[PDB]
């Protein structure tokens, strides 16, 4: 039951969210890593300054501040006890984005399995934000912020905060928390991997164009033009260049970590993607199977039904730059 | 006032409108909860004339709620004169007073966009009287602004209250506590896959095949909306009134007319809905065009 | 007044302009969403003269929403008189009375920067009434501060409303989807591609290569803007207003003039746009200069 | 007033000043952005007398914005005269009436620390009007608190606006991109490596070797600040003012004087800019002294 | 200059900076006599022990520009514009230019300083003092009527270093203010001489400095979480011994549980053992 | 009075040593500790005359504001008048009598924003700054003819409770000006046992009950985060109902277990009924 070294996982998450030295931290487990980013990440913001969004406030005060609302004043007779119903703009850091940070930190402190120094620093910051109000967090809170007015930097830590909240489980005690065993589940790990590549390829493969391509079946049915019954088919990624087009389907399987029979069931999807897809340019059509392995990388080529297909692997756990080196080498060969 | 005049044009099933009539006679405090463009405001005017059986304006009164609406205007309150402060009977107070004269005849009050204002601020004390069981002079109360305890106000049993609420905003996830107890929610469906919606188009010189292809897409589209729960629930789904409008001249339905509606209404809405995924906009927006 | 006079200087295609009137005349309330500098304010004053067919200001009204507009201000509110308060009819109520003075001649109300104000709070009762179908005496409604003697306000049929929401500020966007159905949203592009834009420069002593050079770079840059959606969406792409102005004195358009624009206004805007790596600034700044 | 009278003690190059006056005559609205301590406030009052050409303060108005400033204070709003409230012509409103009386003479409004106050809320109606091509009666607008549509406010052409916005705080920035367009943004540099700054020092009986050593020190440090744009942009870099004032007594600028100021002002400043690195604090501090 | 426990050099540094710069910030932990320093110092600069000239206030988060400078507030009849203290105070010194009038602001960090000061955040600068730099205030009815700091005014700011708020950092205000740190001063003989001039044991006073410094160094040990700004002040020892009770180890035992222990709790949060250790170490 | 109080005499002596010097104090403890009854007896103790008139008590809440506490404008029959609050009225009464100590009780202080209520005055209540020297004109004091100063005689007591886990860290404002004291429930103390043996309680019934409560109060404080030392149960429930005229008995205790402790225990844990049922039954036997 072998798994990836935890430090390497953080890099793929970064590309997934689209935005460093982790040698310093000694806690191998993820939450130690993840908290150190957040705990330090907030500190980066505070140096420049946290977001202050003007919240208009309509309240009853003993005097004129901003704009008086004449109606509520007369109806409540607040003139008599020397008060007005007035609208004015207090400037707070109490916005939803910043509130999430402090509320997120509470769970971070409450986590049972955590480095003490990390918990020490976090508890300091928790105190350092008195004005902001604690909250009981839900995904809908993160949902409201998908508008993304905030800076590019804020969206990073919030993406971190989203990962923590969804991957937080109460542990030994009712109050305390315990981290999810993220690596063990394949689906989210695979869904990470599928998303990891799509954003990664845009960065490095500037030469090529990277798109996820929706496809329509070549079928026609006398029954229905809709073909709703047919499976929805959307490529994981397509990486088109003028000389050659190329589709990749990548998934995380547990069997493959064992070096025997091979689990390539996803391949069955691939041919039908090649088939229904028709290029006007007619430059070429290629496919790739790429999986994560631990020890070593092996690359093969295939010529099956008029299609050029590759099976390849990467030895995650080696080193991130050499891993980064390997991927650029990989796509270059097949793309050519 | 025949039902046939009222109900023929309507897209909603005869099942739901009749069920609506049941709870309305039973409880008299109703909320119609659905997204915009399904005729929530459209039906509500018809139901009043249905139940009364006549087209009479006096017995029916309509309002739209907003943040500024308050007790002092709704029920009773003081309006300044040149210097002095004069009390004024509000609408709902005056409305029941008319209804008191004719207890036999049904009287209706229509409240659009009720969630926008908190009911407690406006109704307040009257939420005691408003409930279906605690109506009539037996439960009479003197008002906050009554000069003396002697004068009292009771909601006569004759009045029925209708509330139109739209499930399009994130704030409404925390539905107000006041409404749930005193009002009975009813859902209004979008109603694409209905004969009468189809029959409306067919009468207006529409190809039958063109209609059914459209409905499958919208029903397919709304299915995608409803599947999400975090950002867009089932209540966010599209109504059936974008397509109703614009055919009054007689211009025949076609993909050409559809494209104007799509580009000018539904695509930027989808940009608003599907901000994070431009491709999902491209996926659906182009899907309709085909 | 006629289209040729209006569209003489406008850089917008004819396509949208008729499409605008297609949506407007049926729907009567519209919104134009585009980045700043595409003539949103510019066309809107001109469009009013088309529908009336005349260059008249009297039937037209223009205002801007500044995040302190209120229902007391727009429609009906209380203002202090010398010692004591009075009720004052707001601007729209004052406007509508003139509009219904003669139904034949169309009346236009223009709201710049409409997105800012909390429109549900401001309009209140009007949010239902503005719609094309729900106009006239049939849908007459009593206002909040209306007199106890029943006096009702209905949106006249002749009235047309136009809204102008810039697409830069994401937060300041319509999330009241019930309200977004009343309006129809018309995307407006930057206006670079058009020859009518190009003709303006050549008429003002411009080289076609330098002209065609300019148009080539911006559209590529707007793609770089349009490529992202996380921070800089499609709407952020740059308008053409910067280049329009400053040439009346006789300064011919050249790299000297272009260089002044680039360093002075756009390049500061760019560093705020990206604010992650200057190289992205250094690249695109130099590209324009080359 | 005359140009050279101002330039004698001014550290900024004349080209920028010429660039400033070139835009300002055109755009009529500008924003000067730089770190604190570079004479934004210093130049601005001088610049007004240049642009008018006459040292008349009556035509000049200077204010500092802050959080507790609103449209009611700035432009117009209802405020208590006494027992009875009145509509109060705001400060900018009053200034504009003065400018109308003398259209020929330029009138200038100077806003320090502009970025603090919520500008969208403050300007509002002005946000459209202030543009150089939209000034005049043709674009006259009725205000929020205007009695009727006829009461309208238009900015005159003569008006010039000068805005001062520090670059130290990323929290408070003019992210409102629409507003960014109205103002023409002029960056300003600390200007250590200028003869005019050095000539002032040498005029104050200063060692030429010490001067050039000093200028080299900060110039390198400022570039170090500009390097790590992710954490700290060039906008954070140190100004020249710390060194400017304090020699009025006649004290010669010895190293001891410099050693004192660094301990009192710059030392903690470095600590905050570099919270994590103590070595970097000691490194740069010691580098200046040695 | 006699009973002060702080070095003569720093106050001499302060006096020159204050006279020249005209604004200063004294930043240090609570209990170092920031108030008494400024209060003593204000009397020095004036040259007379005059309290009417000197005014002291304690900001708090809700304190506002309405209170400080100008504001609309109710009289018996109705609402009026009420000149806040600083406007009233500057007007008072404006009557008498020659003498030096002083305004002391405690717990400055808590409030949103930009909001409170507002307009004067520019005017307060030493060079920009006079009618030439006058501006009309926010609530000023007419533009012509303005407010300007006079040259005599000097402002002193007392700042607690124990509540860092990662909400607003302003480096522009730091330009106006010349920052001066204050150490507790246990090592200083002048603090020690007070106790030896109160019939203290020579070892007991000397032993205390060893005890606190070991604690103080630990507080300043971890620069990231804490600093010298957090370390303990001395003033707790000043009070409570003028009754006539000379120092003794029993007296020390009272203060530690009474006063210092909550401070430790705050700093050494969720670490009872370290509190027990360092607390008991002082007892030894 | 000394014997009637159930806490150690040592703490009672300690407080007077604290309050007399510090002049500002706050008592933080579980509910049902007799915080109100404690302070009054302590207040009367300091003066020595047992005068309730000298003492004035206030209970804070979030709505409570400066207008109620100090000064504000209230409607007249026509128009409005300046209306003196409690504390402004209170101290001026004490100003006449400098020698006489006057006490002020602020219950549930932590709920409200101290700044909003006090306003200006929060610095003047710090012991060092008292008397004529530290005079300040008030916000609503239109004239400068008269200034308000809290005199030295004043002592201020604050009743705070550590009952609620919802409570976050105390406001910084409090910590500076207030000396925090934690009060034990006082079950172990002899004075509480002598109040039950005076009612003919069995020493076995007494010792078992002292043993019974101590184990729970230890257990509730065993929890690190959710339930601290502040949560643990107080003795006030045992007082009321014995000296009224009804003798102690297991059924009388059994009634009290159902009365308050059984619902109180549920709220604290709020997770496991068996954990409550175990302890609730354990109390019975
Ligand atoms: N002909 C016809 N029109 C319908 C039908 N249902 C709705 N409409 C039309 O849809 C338009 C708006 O209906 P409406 O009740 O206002 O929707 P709403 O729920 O009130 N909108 P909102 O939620 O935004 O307030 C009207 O033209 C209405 O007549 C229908 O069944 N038949
Ligand atoms: N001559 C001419 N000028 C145009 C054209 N389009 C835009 N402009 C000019 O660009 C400038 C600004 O136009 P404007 O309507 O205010 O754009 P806006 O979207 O309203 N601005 P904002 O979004 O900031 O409110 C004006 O000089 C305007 O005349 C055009 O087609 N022809
Ligand atoms: N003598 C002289 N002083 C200058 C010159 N330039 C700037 N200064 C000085 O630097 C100080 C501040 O000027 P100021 O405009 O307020 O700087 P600022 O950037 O606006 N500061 P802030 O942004 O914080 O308001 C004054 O002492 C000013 O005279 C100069 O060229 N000559
Ligand atoms: N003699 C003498 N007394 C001091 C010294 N520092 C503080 N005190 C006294 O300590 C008491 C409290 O000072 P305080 O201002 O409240 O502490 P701070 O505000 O936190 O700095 C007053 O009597 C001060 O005068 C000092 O250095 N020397
Ligand atoms: N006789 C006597 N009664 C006490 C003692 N301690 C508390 N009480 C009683 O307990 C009750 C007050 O408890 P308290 O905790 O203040 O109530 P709470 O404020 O609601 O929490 C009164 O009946 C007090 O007289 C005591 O030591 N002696
Ligand atoms: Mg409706
Ligand atoms: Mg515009
Ligand atoms: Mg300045």
């Amino acid at each position: 039951q072998p798994v990836i070294p935890v430090r390497n996982i953080y890099y793929m998450l970064t590309y997934a969210w689209g935005y460093a030295n982790l040698e310093a931290i000694p806690g191998n487990n993820l939450l130690d890593i993840l908290g150190y980013v957040l705990n330090k990440g907030v500190l980066q913001l505070s140096r420049r300054g946290l977001e202050l969004d003007y919240n208009p406030n309509t309240e009853i005060i003993p005097g004129i501040k901003g704009r008086i609302e004449f109606a509520k004043t007369i109806r409540g007779f607040h003139l008599n006890h020397g008060k007005t119903v007035s609208t004015f703009d207090m400037l707070n850091e109490d916005t939803l984005a910043n509130r999430i940070i402090k509320s997120t930190l509470a769970i971070l402190i409450k986590h049972e399995k955590l480095n003490s120094t990390i918990r020490d620093e976090a508890r300091s910051l928790y105190r350092k934000l008195p004005g902001i109000s604690t909250l009981h967090l839900t995904p809908q809170h993160f949902s409201y912020l998908n508008g993304g007015k905030n800076t590019r930097y804020y969206k990073f830590v919030i993406s971190v905060c989203k990962f923590i909240v969804n991957n937080s489980i109460p542990g030994q005690n009712k109050g305390h928390y315990r981290f999810y065993d993220f690596e063990r589940n394949e689906k989210e790990m695979s869904l990470l991997y599928q998303k990891f590549l799509y954003e990664f390829c845009r960065r490095e493969l500037t030469s090529a164009n990277t798109t996820r391509s929706y496809l329509k079946w070549d079928a026609s049915s006398i029954s229905d033009q809709s073909l709703n019954l047919l499976p929805r088919m959307e490529t994981d990624i397509t990486i088109r260049s003028s000389e050659k087009i190329l589709i990749v389907d990548a998934k995380y399987y547990k069997s493959i970590f064992s070096r025997e029979k091979f689990h390539s069931q996803n391949l069955y999807q691939l041919m039908n993607y090649l088939w229904s897809l028709k290029p006007e340019n007619g430059e070429n059509i290629g496919g790739l199977l790429i999986y994560p392995h631990v020890d070593t990388a092996v690359k093969h080529r295939y010529k099956i039904n008029g299609f050029d297909i590759g099976l390849c692997t990467v030895n995650l756990g080696q080193e991130w730059p050499c891993i980064h080196q390997e991927l650029l080498d990989i796509f270059d060969e097949y793309l050519k | 006032y025949c039902l046939e005049d009222a109900l023929n044009d309507l897209f909603i099933p005869e099942t739901t409108i009749e069920t609506i009539l049941k709870r309305l006679t039973i409880k008299k405090n109703i909320i119609l909860q659905g997204p915009p463009g399904v005729g929530k405001t459209f039906v509500a005017r018809r139901l009043a004339y249905l139940l009364t059986g006549e087209k009479a304006p006096q017995r029916v009164n309509m309002v739209q709620f907003h943040q500024s609406y308050s007790y002092e205007d709704f029920i009773q309150g003081y309006r300044p004169n040149g210097v002095g402060f004069r009390r004024k009977d509000g609408i709902f107070y005056n409305f029941c007073q008319q209804a008191k004269e004719q207890p036999e005849k049904k009287y209706i009050f229509i409240i659009d966009e009720i969630n926008r204002a908190n009911l407690s601020k406006v109704f307040g004390e009257v939420m005691m009287l408003m409930e279906h069981d605690k109506r009539g002079e037996n439960w009479s109360v003197p008002l906050t602004y009554s000069e003396n305890d002697e004068e009292r106000f009771y909601v006569p049993e004759n009045v029925y209250i209708i509330g139109l609420m739209n499930t399009a905003d994130r704030s409404l996830a925390v539905v107000d506590y006041a409404l749930r107890r005193r009002f009975s929610f009813i859902d209004i469906e979008p109603g694409f896959d209905t004969p009468q919606f189809r029959n409306f188009l067919l009468n207006k010189k529409a190809e039958p095949s063109f209609v059914e292809s459209l409905c499958q897409k919208m029903n397919e589209l709304n299915q995608e909306i409803s599947k999400e729960a975090t950002i867009l629930g089932k209540g966010f789904r599209i109504g059936h009134s974008y397509f109703c409008c614009g055919l009054e001249d007689g211009t025949s339905p076609d993909t050409q007319w559809l494209n104007e509606i799509v580009m000018t209404d539904i695509a930027p809405l989808l940009e608003e809905y599907f901000f994070d995924d431009p491709y999902k906009q491209q996926k659906w927006t182009n899907k309709l065009l085909g």
